[PDB]
């Protein structure tokens, strides 16, 4: 704790500027309790009018215990600096999540480096200006903290590697994820082990997924009594979009059964060539697409979709039609479970899914109106990460096909 | 005086070197002016004569508005030295006070002038004042204090009142002090005999750090002007709104209009802007001159007769709840008091925003409510409860069947119309016995003419020529076609995703009068149902449209 690893930001690039959004001052109050302290064990400090910079800060819970979040999106993009992404995480059995974040504020920042992690407490109303603290030690939410930290971390783990060989573990940010296949009960006794093993080693440490069940949903077609030329025409619609995407889908002899100036409402029967095809097509829903694959180098993008009764569709993507993962989210309505509670979880899910996968976080493109998310995603946020993200206006005839 | 405050570290932004700006000359009694304020500021440690190894220079000029004052041009200084953290840009809002029993404003003297400068800083504010026809070498001079008009002077000039200030409230709790610039306000619920007392100490307090300050005699007095508004001890307004009256418009003129418009209307229920801004779409230069609409002419004719009676603002009680209500103003225009006694207003304000070309009542309702609550945060640190005119069925409806997320705060529903409505509902279900219009519509993207036309399941086809559209503008007009020839129920089938999604929108007013016209039909429809097919897939009755249409 005396070594003071020495951080550059990319050439020609300046520190964060962000603006901070004003907090109810419920929030305030627990984000100054919150500094009061980590001013007197020294791990943040007051600054001057002589630090332009800033980074936002919010508060959140994780039991009537509050905790502080930092938004360093901003200042992760401007240090980049740096020193291949488990590929059998995602299909061990189990996996558990541990915070292992605390960590960090064992470790001194590099001097001339702190004045990029300022941040401002606001005040009600401009009444006073905020209050300007800057960090000491490695910041939680920092890419810096677990690429410094590595050293240490590797360190800690040996001991529990080398006596668990085919147990998988992957660092992403303040977050351990640990892998067996073993039994669940095995897998949370080893769990504990590697927890207390870490604890005894002064590491203190406060979610568990099963990626052996995570698939891209294929595409899923009615069945129908009796269907009537509406539901034809959807279903034709549908396998129309379907056909972008796999080659074998034909609609030839299920048109054929339109051929006319039908009513809407009008049953018409599916003959057998028809049936015929709709069978076949749905055998070739079946498979999954040819030639899609992940390239490391460009962003992934994850868009979402409100289905309505609480069910979230989202595609996780590099390039348009060509899907990495899809899936579908169901919340339980809780007695509340609202709209942005749900966009909130399914985004966390999303992200936490695309760690596991690929280690990287999505750029979200998100249904919802921009001020409404800058205003309520921090009442439901968990999560120490936060990804990039961007409001769109979802098409109304991709709702029903991903349905 | 000066201060014995610590001082704040300067840098240039990295790579730069001081201003070498060359000083004009000047006239004789410009100059003397100059020597005479520069022999008292130097008296007084505010400057210091300099060697002649100061390479730097900033020009300096002597002026008396029609008493003589010193200026100086640091342009190119500012432009070399760091960045500094921002000094408050906004202030706060009279609506967001708390009322006090007694409150002072104190105005410090030469604020920047009293306090230090950083040392090594000091050099690259040299100046120098002409000698009488360079006759001899100029008398070179450097400021040891915030000078006036460099960049770092607001936000370290605060920066020392806050810390200046800290031990004070540190052993006086019960006062509550605002800086804002060169002033301070402060304010007790003390006895004002002895509120005079605090006031008294604290002003020695700022002296023996080196602020001067006014006396009982020369402290300012109610009602405050401040930053356009009128601060009365138990109420608040806007200062009163002049609009001008003229002949002839210019960018300009409406541009300054429009402000003192939004100026009012956080205080003035019911001023609207909508139609004089849509003036300013054509966002020209400023002096071009702007034909006033007949609409833009009746607004501010309605805002002249708000803007005739005086209205007042109350201050804010954190004891008593916080309360919202909105009321629609007319077609895209919605205005809102936000109070916690029923007469009496913290403020007022208006939301006209479309946010796209097509809109409905629920939606617009749903984003003054994000307005008011962001605008709540900001003020008081808290969201307020919500009266409003829509009923949980409407509501619940709209938000339940809209794609977006959305997030509705609990509110009580207050009859007071015009209530908001859902005017109209499309079916989810394709209607039976009802006639099936297949509707589509083209133009040429040459000579932009086209046609509309539909064919139904009961043998009708139509086709009506269009001049100067385009396929996008011919689609909406099947779609309108289909429903000024059809019964009270009508299924409507259209290839066009562009007009699948501005119907399914359920808009209730728009930009392009075709679009008013197609929801005067929907309203006046008893089911519509509209369904989408693939275009050019030979499905049927789409492919007859498609064949009309073409030929
Ligand atoms: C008696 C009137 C009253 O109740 N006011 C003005 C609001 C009280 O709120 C204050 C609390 C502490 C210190 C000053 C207060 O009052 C002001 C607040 C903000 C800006 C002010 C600006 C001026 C001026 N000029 C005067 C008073 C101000
Ligand atoms: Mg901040
Ligand atoms: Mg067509």
């Amino acid at each position: 704790p005396i070594e003071t690893v020495p951080v550059k930001l990319k050439p020609g690039m300046d520190g964060p500027k962000v603006k901070q959004w004003p907090l109810t001052e419920e929030k305030i109050k627990a984000l100054v309790e919150i500094c009061t302290e980590m001013e007197k064990e020294g791990k943040i400090s007051k600054i001057g009018p002589e630090n332009p910079y800033n980074t936002p800060v919010f508060a959140i819970k994780k039991s009537t215990k509050w905790r502080k979040l930092v938004d360093f999106r901003e200042l992760n993009k401007r240090t980049q600096d740096f020193w291949p992404h488990p590929a059998g995480l995602k299909k061990k059995k189990s996996v558990t999540v541990l915070d292992v974040g605390d960590a960090y504020f064992s470790v001194p920042l590099d001097e001339d480096f702190r004045k990029y992690t300022a941040f401002t407490i606001p005040s009600i109303n401009n009444e006073t200006p905020g209050i300007r603290y800057q960090y000491n030690v490695l910041p939680q939410g920092w890419k810096g903290s677990p690429a410094i930290f590595q050293s240490s971390m590797t360190k800690i783990l040996e001991p529990f590697k080398k006596q668990n060989p085919d147990i998988v573990i992957y660092q992403y940010m303040d977050d351990l994820y640990v892998g067996s296949d073993l039994e669940i009960g095995q897998h949370r006794t080893k769990i504990e082990e590697l927890r207390q093993h870490l604890l005894r080693w002064g590491l203190t440490t406060p979610y568990e997924l099963h990626p052996d069940k995570w698939t891209v949903q294929p595409i899923v077609l009615p069945e129908k009594d009796s269907w009537t030329v509406n539901d034809i025409q959807k279903l034709v619609g549908k396998l129309n979009w379907a056909s972008q995407i796999y080659p074998g889908i034909k609609v030839r002899q299920l048109s054929k059964l339109l051929r006319g100036t039908k009513a809407l409402t009008e049953v018409i029967p599916l003959t057998e060539e028809a049936e015929l095809e709709l069978a076949e097509n749905r055998e070739i829903l079946k498979e999954p697409v040819h030639g899609v694959y992940y390239d490391p180098s460009k962003d992934l993008i994850a868009e979402i979709q409100k289905q309505g009764q609480g069910q979230w569709t989202y595609q996780i993507y590099q390039e348009p039609f060509k899907n990495l993962k899809t899936g579908k989210y169901a919340r339980m309505r809780g007695a509340h479970t609202n709209d942005v509670k749900q966009l909130t979880e399914a985004v966390q899910k999303i992200t936490t899914e695309s760690i596991v996968i690929w280690g990287k976080t999505p750029k979200f493109k998100l249904p919802i109106q921009k001020e409404t998310w800058e205003t309520w995603w921090t009442e439901y946020w968990q999560a120490t990460w936060i990804p990039e993200w961007e409001f769109v206006n979802t098409p109304p005839l991709v709702k029903l096909w991903y349905q | 005086p000066i201060s014995p405050i610590e001082t704040v570290p300067v840098k240039l932004k990295p790579g730069m070197d001081g201003p070498k700006v060359k000083q004009w000359p000047l006239t004789e009694e410009k100059i003397k002016a100059l020597v005479e304020i520069c022999t008292e500021m130097e008296k007084e440690g505010k400057i210091s004569k300099i060697g002649p190894e100061n390479p730097y220079n900033t020009p300096v000029f002597a002026i008396k508005k029609k008493k003589w004052r010193k200026l100086v041009d640091f342009r190119e200084l500012n432009k070399r030295t760091q960045d500094f953290w921002e000094v408050q840009l906004g202030i706060p809002h009279p609506a967001g006070l708390k009322k006090k029993k007694s409150v002072t404003v104190l105005d410090v003297g030469d604020a920047y002038f009293s306090v230090p400068l950083d040392e090594d800083f000091r050099k690259y504010t040299a100046f120098t004042i002409p000698s009488i026809n360079n006759e001899t070498p100029g008398i070179r001079y450097q400021y040891n204090v915030l000078p006036q008009g460099w960049k770092g002077s607001p936000a370290i000039f605060q920066s020392s009142m806050t810390k200046i200030l800290e031990p004070f409230a540190a052993q006086n709790p019960d006062i509550v002090i605002y800086q804002y610039m060169d002033d301070l306000y402060v304010g007790s619920d003390l006895e004002i005999g002895q509120h005079r007392t605090k006031i008294e100490e604290l002003r020695q307090h700022l002296l023996r750090w080196g602020l001067t300050t006014p006396d009982k005699k020369h402290q300012k007095e109610p009602p405050f002007l401040w930053m356009g508004y009128e601060l009365h001890p138990d109420k608040w307004t806007v200062q009163p709104i002049v609009l001008p009256e003229k002949d002839s418009w210019t960018v300009n003129d409406i541009q300054k209009l429009v402000g003192k418009l939004n100026w009012a209307s956080q205080i003035y229920p019911g001023i609207k802007v909508r139609q004089l801004s849509k003036l300013l779409r054509g966002t020209k230069a400023l002096t071009e001159v702007i034909p006033l609409t007949e609409e833009a002419e009746l607004e501010l004719a309605e805002n002249r007769e708000i803007l005739k009676e005086p209205v007042h603002g109350v201050y804010y009680d954190p004891s008593k709840d916080l309360i919202a209500e909105i009321q629609k103003q007319g077609q895209g225009q919605w205005t809102y008091q936000i109070y916690q006694e029923p007469f009496k207003n913290l403020k007022t304000g208006k939301y006209a925003r479309m946010r796209g070309a097509h809109t409905n009542d629920v939606k617009q309702l749903t984003e003054a409510v994000q307005k008011i609550t962001t605008e709540s945060i900001v003020i008081w640190g808290k969201t307020p409860k919500f009266k409003l005119p829509i009923q949980k069925e409407t509501w619940e409806t709209w938000w339940t069947e809209y794609w977006q997320a959305t997030w509705i705060p609990e509110w009580e529903f207050v009859n007071t119309p015009p209530l908001v409505k859902l005017w109209y509902q499309l079916e989810k279900e394709p209607i039976v016995g009802a006639e099936t219009f297949y509707v589509d519509g083209a133009a040429n993207r040459e000579t932009k003419l086209g046609k509309a036309g539909y064919v139904t399941n009961k043998g009708r086809q139509k086709v009506v020529p269009l001049t100067n559209t385009t396929n996008q503008k011919t689609e909406l007009q099947a779609i309108y076609l289909a429903l000024q020839d059809s019964g009270l129920e009508v299924n409507i089938v259209t290839d066009s995703q562009y007009a699948l999604g501005i119907i399914q929108a359920q808009p209730d007013k728009s930009e392009s009068e075709l679009v008013n016209q197609i929801i005067e039909q929907l309203i006046k429809k008893e089911k519509v149902y509209l369904a989408w097919v693939p275009a050019h897939k030979g499905i049927g009755g789409n492919e007859q449209v498609d064949k009309l249409v073409s030929a």
